């Protein structure tokens, strides 16, 4: 699942489409893009 | 930031040594110079890394996204 | 001064004989200065 | 065998003589016009 | 650079198989020249440098407050003291030996503890090179530019060394 | 040495002379180009008559 | 190659491709920097490089740096050695200076291969040592010498030259005579090697074997010295402290 | 501002001060210093661009107009006439000058 | 990664090319087109 | 004259310690060029285990990938060489990769929340705040679940602070390890100092007995200078104790009676260790890299 | 099979006619051999100049040069000296394992 | 990785700036060694670079 | 001189941030020129 | 004017390789 970040509460969130940029939870405009298990690779050096 | 794996200049591991070395300064209450001692750090090189370390990971941990308030 | 010369010479029918450095350059001739100041001929054997 | 040769380019030389040992000669007093000033007169 | 406006490029990384060693059995970090110091005149780093390794050895902190000390109270006599009871040498030096050949250097190396700092303008953006490439419209002389992938500029200077080496196929 | 220039193989690998083909050179511009663009003392462009 | 701001002819010369690997800069030596005014601590030089042979003759003929030694301003010497090599001739031809035959053979062959060209005789030639019996030793100034056998072509005489340094006799000691540099048919009998003899400092050595030899040999000699006091740096160092 | 310091044992705050004012006064020269000789040499380089030595010794401008009859009165090139009165060098390396 | 534009030709294909230095066109196969002008401008709100 | 039976008869090895960690000991009468060969390949060329490739399938800690992926590289692995091969790193990663080459390592860890009792300390206030490298689990892949049954693969150090971590943060990842030498990267270098000292050398020259005894002895660490009377009045006891520190050498008493030099042909060879090898057997592996370096070029045909 | 020819390569133009003096260039070498040989062949009292060399740092390269007074080559004396320093450091693995083993 | 300094000022405490480390202490030798370091030049150690020494981001 | 640093004193206040008025009160007197001007536009005398 | 502390009990802290504090 696709998911975002409320970047004033910290709450786990989606949104899809006529969906507004908010918090569902407090009303915060800023949503922070959470990262899912996807691999990269590094040398490690 | 945490603490330097190995050494820069001898390369002896060091970063087993960090917690060690709060603990003789705060339990036992060592001097800085004592407490290097006991952790066998004897080259001044290995010694720096661990007398001068400043440790900002803690102040940055506080910074969590990912956690309410 | 650059169209304040090039009028001086248009209404002096100046022919450029193309000698000076800058004016070789402008019209990509061979300056005339060390290595062109010479020509160099390939003696031919034949008749 | 030290002459010069025909074709040196001993105008650029003279220039280039004058206009790089002047860029040192730009300094304070260590009355009558002195470095560069004097050598643009 | 360091504290003291000893600033210096990083020239080469050099392999510690083949840089000196000391009789603790250390090679040092970073190299500087000797020649760098008798025209800067940057003498608080070279007591800088054994007031750090007497604080490496006893673990102590030191304070380098200007006007602390004296020419009486002279800092290579106060943090040579604590390095002669350390058990190193009075005046900062270290028996080293040589990375390469093996053998002992001529004279004892003046080694300590400087702490040093890293600039932030790097060289990355600063190289490029052209074979052939993009043109200009109205003149069809190669283009500027560092990442249009763009021309080196022959400018009028240039021209004029050019003519004095009397190189008319190099001006050509 | 001191006339000499020092030139990373990013410069290397880029910049070309049009090596006009002759019978004396034709031993090194055949490995020049065999060995293409990429390995060093190579190529990247022929030119027909 | 040019550094940018181009005031006399000397700051854009030819110089010979040598194709570094595991390099991502452009890297020189230090003789050239004096006439391009360069100082390495992000100076940039612009490299040219010409399409044809006329081209090709020319920037190896006319513009290269073996012919721009001396400065037409005045005809002085603009290219030598600079910093630790002019600090390492003090040390190695001192008097003090003594070298074994695997230690002279080694910094022989560390400065002049006959590989890359460098001996006119394509067999590296030596001298008997100049302490023979209780153990066979070998003088620095005797190295100096050496390198002037090898890298100078053999069908000519040695180089005569009085001259002298910057270091005056008393600092050696009592009836020293370490200041009079004398060269006697290619042999270093006398003195010790400054920036007055190989930096860029006119009647010294180099600037002597320039004018009988011609500039291809004192380009050489830059070279070779070069490389000799650099390896000599390495395996003996230099170093200044707070006891100076 | 007699400073009896030196930069071993470290200076006293009154002659520290004093040595700022004479770090700051070659500092501030250089700041007056923006562009000065730029000029000068492309004024000379326009006109003695085409200045040359001719075959006949003279030296003459690109339009053949001649500025002079021989260089310096001696056609002696600057950058070779450096051992020509060392007279004492040219003998003592007789044999291989010759 | 190709990008449109005229027809190609060298003798094979009406279609879209490759340009090698950004302004040199070359074809699929190593042959050259001529004279790419690629228009660029510099800045000196001004 | 030399040989190889003069240089026999005079050779001799003094082992000082040996530890399972460091291991100092002597070499007498060998050269310098010999000698520094040994400290060379010690360093640069015995090989030894280290993470190469780092596989973060999350990470949503404070430490950067790269920073993370640098610290498990560091970390020396109780691996023995000599149970891998090497690996080829020309042909691709679907076949570079074998059991034979390779040991996996993995990292899974969650912080979450503890529900404590009372600016309290954070291990008893979160669950796995910190990460050691003790929390690296070996993956015994392909065939070898059997030949490392006997000795799994562990962190030489287990308490290497990697990385920590607040609740809500995780880090998944998945690391290779390989063979490689020093030379390559300094976290393949499996000695923690390989260096030697030159025996120190005190030469007393005029008898410095009585109180001008006393003086001299305080010049020297404490057991290097010895005393009994005006007879036998001021010897070197041990001449390997001392460092260089010619502390001597700056009191006028004693600067025309004393000189200091070394003994040139006996080494003091001090090796410690990252923890895979004993420094004992990481000198056999120095010397017989060097005995190798030797046969392949004579059993090498010299070309053109 | 087929063995490693890009190792050790005689440089022919400093090769002399006779083989007593010539030079070689080995890849992937620096001071560590090269020091170490040229001590064990300077042992041999046939070799009249002997001495290696490293070009520039940054490519692994080392040239070693051996001038022999006659009557033994180049080639002798560089293949004398590998086998006495293969013979050299069986003998300090030996007076090794006996003093691990005197402990 | 910053480091606080071991020869600091009274005042580098009194500013808090701990809290911001500036630089990192190293082992420097004034030495002459490798000819690669003349004019504004120096020489970082290979081994400690790829042990962490400086690396920044 | 003796001038040591605070390592478990620095530690404590990572990890523990004072909940008082801060630590360093010298940082911010160094801009208490910008901070208490801006003040002066809103509070003090005569409004 | 007041000396720069001398900072009391500093003890010998570099001993040679292979040995520690075996001086008593
Ligand atoms: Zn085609």
């Amino acid at each position: 699942t696709l998911k975002y970040i409320c970047a004033e509460c910290s709450s786990k969130l989606s949104l899809s489409r006529t969906d507004a940029v908010r918090c569902k939870d407090c009303g915060h405009r800023i949503l922070l893009k959470a990262r899912t298990k996807r691999l990269v690779q590094f040398e490690a050096r | 930031m945490i603490v330097p794996v190995r050494c820069f200049s001898c390369g002896k591991v060091v970063g087993d040594k960090w917690e060690s070395y709060l603990n003789l300064l705060q339990e036992d209450e060592l001097d800085e110079g004592t407490a290097l001692s006991r952790l066998g750090l004897k080259r001044y090189c290995c010694r720096r890394m661990i007398l001068t370390h400043v440790d900002l990971i803690e102040k940055f941990l506080r910074y969590n996204p990912l956690e309410k308030r | 001064t650059t169209c304040q010369f090039l009028t001086k010479a248009v209404l002096d029918n100046e022919r450029e004989q193309l000698d000076s450095p800058s004016a070789r350059i402008v019209v990509g001739k061979l300056n005339n200065v060390g290595t062109g100041s010479f020509d160099v001929l390939a003696k031919v054997p034949n008749a | 065998r030290s002459l010069i040769n025909p074709g040196e380019a001993v105008g650029i030389i003279a220039s280039q003589s004058v206009g790089e040992p002047s860029t040192q000669m730009t300094l304070n007093t260590f009355n009558v016009t002195l470095g560069i000033p004097r050598l643009r007169e | 650079s360091s504290r003291h406006g000893q600033k210096g490029v990083c020239s080469r990384k050099w392999p510690t198989i083949d840089m000196p060693f000391s009789e603790t059995g250390i090679q040092p970090d970073i190299i500087i020249n000797p020649h760098a110091f008798p025209s800067r005149m940057t003498i608080g780093m070279f007591v800088e440098s054994l007031a750090g390794k007497a604080g490496a050895l006893h673990g102590i902190a030191q304070d380098s407050t200007p006007w602390i000390f004296n020419e009486d109270d002279t800092p290579a006599d106060y943090f040579g003291e604590q390095l002669a009871k350390a058990g190193y040498n009075y005046h900062g030096n270290e028996p080293m030996y040589s990375g390469a050949t093996g053998e002992e250097l001529r004279a004892d190396i003046y080694v300590g503890v400087v702490y040093y700092q890293r600039l932030r303008h790097m060289v990355n953006d600063k190289f490029q090179v052209r074979s052939t490439g993009p043109v200009n419209s109205l003149t069809m002389q190669p283009v500027k530019g560092r990442k249009r992938h763009g021309g080196i500029r022959v400018g009028e200077m240039e021209r004029d060394a050019l003519i004095g080496h009397g190189t008319s196929f190099l001006l050509q | 040495e001191t006339n000499e220039i020092g030139v990373p193989p990013v410069f290397a690998v880029k910049l070309t002379y049009p090596e006009p083909v002759t019978a004396y050179n034709i031993a090194e511009l055949r490995q020049a180009v065999i060995n293409g663009p990429d390995k060093w003392p190579g190529a990247t462009q022929i030119q027909n008559e | 190659m040019n550094r940018q701001p181009t005031l006399h002819k000397a700051s854009m010369m030819g110089h010979k491709v040598r194709v570094l690997p595991n390099e991502k800069t452009l890297r020189l030596h230090y003789a050239n920097t004096g006439a391009y005014n360069a100082d390495f601590d992000g100076d940039e030089m612009n490299m040219h490089f010409p399409q044809n042979e006329n081209a090709r003759a020319e920037a190896l003929n006319l513009a290269n740096t073996d012919s721009q030694y001396l400065t037409p301003t005045s005809g002085s010497p603009v290219r030598g050695l600079i910093q630790d090599h002019i600090s390492a001739g003090v040390w190695l031809t001192s008097k003090d200076s003594f070298f074994t035959r695997e230690q002279y053979q080694q910094y022989i062959y560390g400065c002049i291969r006959p590989e890359d060209g460098h001996t006119t005789r394509s067999k590296i030639v030596t001298l008997p040592p100049t302490i023979f019996k209780p153990y066979p030793l070998w003088t620095g100034k005797q190295i100096i010498t050496t390198v002037l056998l090898n890298v100078t072509p053999p069908d000519m005489p040695g180089i005569n030259l009085i001259s002298k340094n910057k270091i005056k006799n008393e600092y050696w000691g009592k009836g020293s005579l370490e200041n009079e540099v004398l060269f006697k048919d290619g042999a270093l009998l006398c003195g010790i090697l400054d920036k007055s003899q190989y930096g860029a400092s006119k009647y010294g050595i180099v600037h002597s074997l320039h004018e009988v030899y011609g500039p291809e040999v004192a380009a050489k000699v830059l070279s070779v010295l070069g490389r000799l006091f650099t390896n000599y740096i390495t395996a003996t160092a230099f170093t200044c402290g707070m006891d100076d | 501002g007699y400073v009896k310091g030196r930069f071993y044992s470290g200076i006293k705050p009154q002659e520290y001060y004093f040595h700022c004012m004479a770090g700051r006064e070659g500092l501030i020269d250089t700041a007056v210093k923006t562009s000065r000789s730029g000029y000068l040499q492309r004024c000379l380089t326009k006109q003695l661009e085409g200045v040359h030595v001719s075959y006949d010794n003279s030296i003459r401008d690109a339009d053949g107009t001649l500025v002079q009859f021989m260089y310096g009165g001696d056609a002696i090139d600057i950058t070779k006439e450096s051992h020509m009165t060392q007279f004492e060098f040219c003998l003592d390396n007789y044999y291989a000058l010759l | 990664t190709f990008i449109r534009g005229p027809i190609c030709g060298t003798d094979n294909c009406p279609s879209r090319l490759w340009r090698i230095i950004d302004g040199r066109r070359t074809c699929q196969y190593g042959h050259v087109m001529e004279g790419d002008v690629e228009f660029n401008d510099d800045e000196d709100l001004g | 004259e030399w040989n190889v039976e003069k240089f026999k008869k005079d050779f001799e090895v003094n082992i000082s310690s040996l530890d399972a960690r460091e291991a100092n000991f002597d070499l007498i009468n060998i050269d310098t060029s010999i000698a520094n060969a040994f400290r060379r390949i010690m360093i640069s060329e015995v090989p030894s285990v280290a993470a190469e490739y780092v596989y973060f399938f999350n990470n949503t800690s404070v430490i950067q990938d790269e920073v993370l992926a640098h610290r498990i590289g560091l970390v020396p692995l109780k691996v023995d060489p000599d149970m891998l091969t090497w690996v080829d790193s020309n042909l691709p990663d679907d076949e570079k990769f074998t059991d034979e080459n390779t040991i996996v390592l993995s990292l899974n860890v969650k912080c979450t929340r503890n529900p404590d009792a009372p600016s309290t300390d954070p291990k008893e206030l979160y669950n796995n705040a910190h990460v050691y490298a003790r929390d690296l689990k070996f993956e015994p892949q392909g065939r070898q679940s059997t030949t490392f049954a006997d000795c799994p693969v562990v962190p030489a150090d287990p308490d290497i602070l990697l990385a920590k971590l607040r609740p809500g943060q995780e880090i998944s990842l998945k690391a290779h390890c390989i063979l490689g030498i020093g030379g390559d990267h300094a976290k393949f270098s499996p000695v923690s100092t390989a260096s030697y000292r030159l025996l120190p050398q005190i030469n007393i020259l005029q008898p410095i007995k009585g109180e001008s005894a006393r003086r001299f002895q305080k010049c020297f660490p404490p057991g290097v200078i010895g005393i009994d009377e005006g007879s036998d009045e001021a010897y070197v006891k041990d001449a390997r104790k001392d460092t260089v520190s010619r502390e001597v050498l700056r009191y006028e008493e004693f600067a025309d009676k004393v000189k200091l030099g070394r003994v040139r042909n006996h080494f003091i060879f001090n090796v410690e260790s990252a923890g895979a090898m004993t420094p004992e057997e990481i000198f056999f592996k120095s010397v017989r890299i060097l005995k190798n370096k030797a046969e392949y070029l004579k059993n090498c045909p010299i070309t053109q | 099979e087929e063995p490693d020819r890009e190792k050790i390569k005689l440089l022919t133009q400093a090769t002399s006619e006779d083989g007593t003096s010539a030079s070689f260039q080995i890849v992937e070498e620096d001071h560590t051999l090269g020091n170490a040989l040229r001590y064990v062949i300077m042992k041999n009292p046939d070799v009249e100049f002997c001495g290696y060399s490293i070009p520039h740092p940054s490519e692994n390269l080392l040239n070693i040069r051996i001038q022999t007074y006659g009557e033994t080559t180049a080639v002798d004396a560089l293949q004398k000296g590998l086998k006495d320093l293969m013979d050299l450091c069986d003998v300090v693995e030996s007076k090794f394992t006996e003093k691990i083993k005197s402990m | 990785t910053g480091q606080t300094p071991i020869v600091k000022a009274n005042l580098y405490d009194d500013y808090g700036m701990d809290n911001f480390p500036n630089g990192f202490n190293a082992v420097v030798a004034v030495i002459s060694y490798t000819g690669y370091d003349m004019d504004d030049a120096m020489i970082i150690n290979k081994s400690a670079d790829e042990r962490g020494f400086g690396y920044g981001t | 001189r003796t001038a040591d640093f605070r390592t478990l004193e620095r530690e404590s206040r990572f990890i523990n941030p004072p909940k008082d008025k801060s630590a360093f009160p010298l940082l911010q007197e160094a801009v208490q020129p910008h901070i208490g001007s801006f003040n002066a536009l809103t509070e003090g005398p005569d409004g | 004017r007041k000396d720069v502390p001398k900072v009391e009990g500093l003890k010998l802290e570099h001993f040679a390789t292979g040995y520690d504090a075996e001086d008593f």
